[PDB]
RNA sequence: GUAAGCAGAACUGGCGAUGCGGGAUGAACCGGAAGCCGGGUUACGGUGCCCAACUGCGCGCUAACCUAGAACCCACAAAGGGUGUUGGUCGAUUAAGACAGCAGGACGGUGGUCAUGGAAGUCGAAAUCCGCUAAGGAGUGUGUAACAACUCACCUGCCGA
RNA sequence: UUGUGGCAGCCAAGCGUUCAUAGCGACGUUGCUUUUUGAUCCUUCGAUGUCGGCUCUUCCUAUCAUUGCGAAGCAGAAUUC
RNA sequence: CCUGCGCCCGCCGCCCGCCCCGACCCACGUUAGGGGCGCUUGCGCCCCCAAGGGCCCGUGCCAUUGGCUAAGCCGGUCCG
């Protein structure tokens, strides 16, 4: 068995491009190759399948759906918070974050690491110790 | 974007002759990559349909048809006409595509594959919108089911842009369809 | 232009290049495969070619015209007087092929053996194992020996004894330089060849204990030399009618015009005789030992 | 080309199938036959807790879509193999030599003798699974029996081409040892 | 292909599932480059096409011999590390002191001797075989191939790996106690420090 | 002239007389003609390595157990084949049961016949109707010198797509 | 270059006591080869020693015998493809 | 075996030459699948996309004058 199908109302992250980053839901395919994939910001439109990766959601529609209502069922199932904190969707939004550190934030954070550094070791040390 | 691909209406008749102050217009829906190439071929039609040389003809209008509703998927037949190694042949086709400028492009895409054809040598007789219900080829008619459902069974693994290409990688690529 | 009559071709292209052999002492290029179930045996000696006689037998072959009747055939004598095991080697399986893992010695070598050592050994000090010798007379030396006998035991595929002639005993030999080689011991585990090689250091073998009355052996060594030797008699080609302008005893032709090149097929005059060969399935006849 | 092509099979009480990844594993009253499926490029899914093992080939030709029913009539092989298991026949026909075949050891072999006359001794060994017994009830038969229909099918092939006739004109001298009851007991 | 454009001193390849031609090309520029490459595993190397083309394809090479002297002829190789050495040596100028310079760099084994074995091995992308071969197209091992053309040390290889993998597996196990023990750690830190890292909680996964 | 990197003509251009970029290599093939330099951009041709430039984005076809195949000139391959595979065109049969496979089945005016030493059909075999029916040629070989049944096209039973 | 020389295909009227294709294959037609000759005059006339045999080696396959097979107008023996 | 006036080894006194600039990191296996963890030993849980990660005073003019120093970490050296 598998996990994930190209079908009706499967949530796909856009892989490839200048629009990395965003979910789009499947809502009719026209071949073994292209699907028609509409989101709630864009204009429902024909992209191949090499440039999409299925995720693990889904929402409960019909074929070619009306905005409303593939606006109404986006929120009614919670896609984008489910995509927000599982940890495929949040590698994404870190590693955003992660480039927008200024110099000053990186210092900060260089000196975070290394006191939580600290603390690894020398708790390790007493687990190591303690145990025999 | 851009469709490699563009339908004109085109426009045109004789020279008014010392007779015939009013000879007849006729019109076509021409596929061409630009309106040059598009007058281009209506001159070939009426050259050796109608008889009317460009040298000796009027050009009158030429417009550009766009698809109405982009943003559904419509079944398309095409009839062409087409010349092999051998002879000339007649073809009819199936497509899919949100526009009908779309299933023009897989067309001279599929003649140039399954029949090392090219597109000087390609003429269209009829276009269609084949309502499905009354779709013919087997590979159009499979994708007619509400219930689609399938795997990836390709599935490219790459970066999302060359900035984060490497040559080396730690551990091998993951994947799962 | 093909050639109008076809004969075989004159020697074999096999025991190229036909040069001296870079060894008196015949080498062993392989050993019979080793049958663990056996029991540690050795695989070779040293002997020494006598001369020839001949015999006559009577033979028992059913279905041979020679059944029930008599046969004189040649023989060779080659003196074989015991072998002296002074060392143990031991081998180990790399991607490369075998390799010398380690090697220990007996403490006590003759003079002998240890001319082996030596290209003038009259004018030198004879060192050879003097210091060698001290690692069997102090406890941490002897446990360096012992503890060697534990690796090959532990990591070796391959065990092989040093053995030595007794050249002196014979003196129509004019040699003191004793002859040494290496020995495989087949059969066995490696735990049961190091035990058989090193128990038994010091000590004699006899040529009973190896080979047996009947049996079919191998024999190892270098032929006659013969100096340089010109192309009828190295290569056995035909010679040349008698009215022949320089010469009768060559090969008219070298090769064709393409390629431009003489080919290393082709007869040429050099080294005749000193070559290295192995020659199968010599039977033995009978067995001497002295008593 | 085609989306989804797949076919299922069931799977009697008696026996269990275990496949992982592509291995179908069968076990059963008399024994277990397991087989390597890697190459075929397919989905294997038992449903309903093991009684129907369903194959599937996602956007297979019409070359990959025939491997559907292969797998599928294998599998069967080796659920009957299983349960009631195979067992091939071979006459002896030969015109005036008699062929005397002889066990080699515990019905793990066979010795044929004198076929067309000849001196030589055939020998032929059985495959894991097979045993060989010369049937005690008709005039001239070698009966062989096994769990698998492919090495008892070896077997079989083995003993007819270890008998061919060679020089001779064959339409006539028909001499030779060959499969009458192909059927699985 | 550029180059990696990497300071290491040296990048051990483990060439397992890679394409000969396509893992030899990308090996071949790093060495004009100026980088040090070690491949192991090339017993593991795969090609397309099965065994059987490729052995065709071997043995129209053992023809390929000096008439007059085949000692001078080409030089054909049985291992499978100079299989991979004349593959390479065939996509570099060697006739040039330069690409004599890059083959240098270049060191390949059969397996993974030491000290390769406690050494990190990266992989090529571009040359695996899951993303360059469609899976039912024939291919073969150049493992396989050595040994149908002459290669007598395919045993001792399989021998030595056996051992190695077992040895580094009890290894896995040993680092796969001490990564839990360190994770429970983390916890146990990560609470005794409270707000004071609360700048890494947007930063982390 | 069978032809020839052969012989002889017509128009234009090239080489000869000319380097330079491409065609791996080449007098006349493709681009293009030139003082000595800096910077930019192109043509022909290319962008996995050799080798400057994507292992770029798309869609199909090909699987070679013959050295698969891969550069205008250009370094060939033909007539003729393939149940390899992929697309088309013209017809057909199909729930009124199609194709395959298995068969009880092919019977009655009828050997009126056709061979007066042989044949509703069966060494052979001119040839046209009719009786039955969901139905069956007064039978090209179903093989019995000859009335016996399975194996053709013609309908039935079995199958259900 | 391939007329001529040599080898090989396709179709199938007939032979093969009956049967086109076991083995053949007329009238026609498509090729390959470069040990012939012819055609040409590109290289060499301030010189590339010009028949044959002898000697020696190597290479090709369009396979004569030898190994393993398939077909037959193959009973066996022999013979043929 | 290892040059009687020839060489070898070990410690510190360093001075050049050389490389480098954090020149830090070991699972196997497959990819029509796999990974970590608990308990039926198979079931649950969670994770699967790229090392795009982790680690490391990572922060001193290749690095100021002196003293002191936990716990922790890194080097040399001793032994096993
Ligand atoms: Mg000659
Ligand atoms: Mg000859
Ligand atoms: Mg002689
Ligand atoms: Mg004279
Ligand atoms: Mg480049
Ligand atoms: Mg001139
Ligand atoms: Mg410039
Ligand atoms: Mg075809
Ligand atoms: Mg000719
Ligand atoms: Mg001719
Ligand atoms: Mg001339
Ligand atoms: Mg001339
Ligand atoms: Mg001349
Ligand atoms: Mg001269
Ligand atoms: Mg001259
Ligand atoms: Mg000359
Ligand atoms: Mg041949």
């Amino acid at each position: 068995p598998f996990k994930r199908f190209v079908e009706i109302g499967r949530v796909a992250l856009v892989n490839y491009g200048k629009d990395y980053g965003r979910l789009v839901v499947i809502v009719d395919v026209v071949d073994q190759n292209r699907a028609l994939v509409d989101a709630p910001d864009m204009v429902r439109c024909q992209m191949n399948f090499k440039r999409l990766s299925l995720t693990d959601i889904k929402i409960d529609i019909k074929r070619i759906p009306k905005k409303a209502t593939l606006i109404k069922a986006m929120e009614e199932a919670d896609v984008k918070t489910k995509w927000e904190n599982s940890s495929w969707g949040k590698k994404l939004i870190v590693q955003k974050k992660r480039a927008a550190l200024n110099d000053f934030d990186r210092f900060k954070v260089m000196l975070a690491k290394i006191k939580r550094g600290g603390a690894i070791r020398q708790e390790l040390a007493k687990l190591k110790k303690e145990v025999a | 974007v851009a469709f490699r691909f563009h339908q004109y209406q085109v426009v045109g008749r004789a020279l008014p002759t010392p007779g015939d102050e009013q000879p007849k217009i006729y019109r076509m829906k021409l596929w061409a990559t630009n309106e040059v190439r598009a007058k281009s071929k209506f001159w070939y039609f009426l050259r050796k349909l109608k008889k009317v040389k460009k040298s000796n003809g009027q050009m009158l209008a030429i417009n550009e048809i766009f698809e109405k509703n982009p943003t559904t998927i419509k079944n398309y037949g095409i009839w062409l006409r087409y010349q092999s190694r051998t002879g000339y042949h007649n073809m009819y086709k199936e497509y899919r595509d949100t526009t009908l400028n779309g299933a023009v492009e897989q067309m001279y895409t599929e003649m140039a594959s399954r029949h090392r054809v090219r597109s000087p040598c390609i003429q269209i007789i009829k276009t269609a919108t084949v309502n499905f219900k009354l779709c013919k080829r087997d590979n159009t008619k499979q994708f007619h089911n509400s219930k689609i459902k399938f795997p990836l069974v390709y599935q490219k693994v790459r970066p999302p842009t060359r900035k984060l290409k490497t040559t080396y990688k730690a551990t091998r690529p993951n994947l799962f369809m | 232009s093909h050639r109008k009559f076809e004969h075989p071709r004159h020697g074999s292209l096999g025991f190229l290049p036909r040069k001296r052999c870079s060894r008196h002492r015949g080498k062993v290029k392989s050993f019979p495969k080793d049958d663990q179930q056996k029991p540690c045996h050795l695989t070779a000696f040293l002997g020494y070619k006598a001369g020839m006689t001949h015999i006559v037998r009577e033979v028992e072959k059913p279905g041979s015209k020679l059944h029930k009747k008599e046969t004189c055939e040649a023989v060779t004598i080659i003196e074989t007087p015991p072998l002296v095991i002074v060392g143990l080697v031991a081998y180990v399986k790399t991607p490369r092929g075998l390799r010398t893992l380690n090697s220990v010695w007996a403490q006590h070598l003759s003079e002998d053996v240890r001319r082996r050592f030596y290209k003038n050994w009259c004018k030198s000090k004879k060192k050879a194992f003097t210091k060698y010798a001290l690692k069997y007379d102090s406890d941490s030396g002897k446990k360096e020996i012992q503890l060697q006998l534990e690796k090959m035991k532990k990591y070796a595929t391959i065990v092989r004894v040093i053995a030595h002639t007794q050249i002196r005993k014979m003196k129509g030999l004019k040699q003191k330089k004793a002859h040494l080689m290496e020995i495989q011991i087949n059969g066995g585990t490696i735990a049961d060849k190091v035990d058989y090689g090193y128990k038994f250091f010091e000590k004699e073998v006899p040529v009973e204990a190896v080979f047996q009355k009947d049996e079919m052996v191998d024999i190892i060594g270098v032929t006659k030399g013969k100096g340089y030797e010109g192309v009828v008699t190295r290569w056995g080609v035909t010679r040349l009618p008698r009215k022949t302008h320089r010469g009768l005893r060559k090969v008219a032709c070298i090769g064709a015009w393409h390629p431009a090149r003489v080919s290393y097929t082709v007869a040429r005059a050099g080294q005749n005789g000193y070559h290295h060969r192995t020659e199968m399935n010599k039977k033995i006849y009978k067995m001497g030992k002295s008593g | 080309k085609t989306i989804l092509a797949s076919e299922t099979m069931e799977i009697p009480e008696e026996v269990t199938v275990k496949v992982s990844a592509k291995m179908i594993s069968v076990t059963g009253p008399r024994g277990t036959l397991t087989r390597n499926f890697k190459h075929l490029n397919l989905d294997f899914q038992l449903q309903e807790g093991g009684r129907k093992l369903k194959v599937d080939a996602w956007f297979g030709t019409r070359k990959t879509m025939a491997a559907i029913r292969t797998a599928i009539s294998h599998v069967q092989n080796l659920i009957t193999g299983v349960t009631k298991g195979f067992r091939y026949k071979m006459r002896f026909v030969y015109a005036h030599f008699p062929i005397n075949a002889s066990i080699t050891a515990a019905n793990r072999g066979i010795e044929i003798r004198n076929f067309l006359g000849e001196k030589k001794v055939r020998k032929v060994d059985m495959l894991d699974g097979v045993t060989i017994l010369r049937s005690e009830k008709v005039k001239d038969e070698i009966v062989l029996d096994g769990n698998d229909i492919e090495l008892v099918s070896r077997s079989a092939a083995l003993i007819n081409q270890k008998c061919h006739v060679k020089n001779k004109d064959i339409r006539k001298f028909l001499d030779g040892i060959y499969v009458s009851d192909k059927g699985a007991i | 292909v550029s180059g990696s454009g990497v300071c290491a001193k040296r990048v051990v390849v483990d060439a397992r599932h890679h394409m000969l031609g396509r893992l030899a090309s990308i090996v071949a520029k790093e060495l004009l480059n100026g980088q040090r490459v070690v491949v192991v595993r090339c017993e593991e190397i795969c090609m397309s096409g099965g065994l059987v083309r490729q052995k065709m394809k071997y043995l129209r090479f053992l023809r390929k011999r000096m008439n007059t002297k085949p000692s001078h002829g080409p030089i054909h190789f049985r291992a499978p590390a100079k299989i991979l050495w004349r593959t390479i040596r065939g996509m570099i100028p060697h006739k040039t002191a330069r690409g004599e310079a890059a083959l240098a760099r270049l060191k390949a084994y059969e397996g993974v001797p030491p000290p390769y074995d406690r050494t990190k091995r990266m992989v090529i992308p571009d040359a695996l075989k899951v993303l360059r071969l469609q899976p039912g197209h024939r291919y073969c091992l150049l493992g396989q191939l050595s040994k149908e053309v002459g290669w007598n040390y395919a045993d001792t290889i399989r021998e030595l790996e056996e051992k190695r993998k077992e040895k580094a597996k009890v290894s896995y196990d040993r680092r796969k106690q001490l990564a839990k023990l360190r994770v429970k750690a983390e916890k146990a830190a990560e609470e005794k420090l409270g707000t004071q890292l609360e700048i890494l909680a947007p930063i982390k996964y």
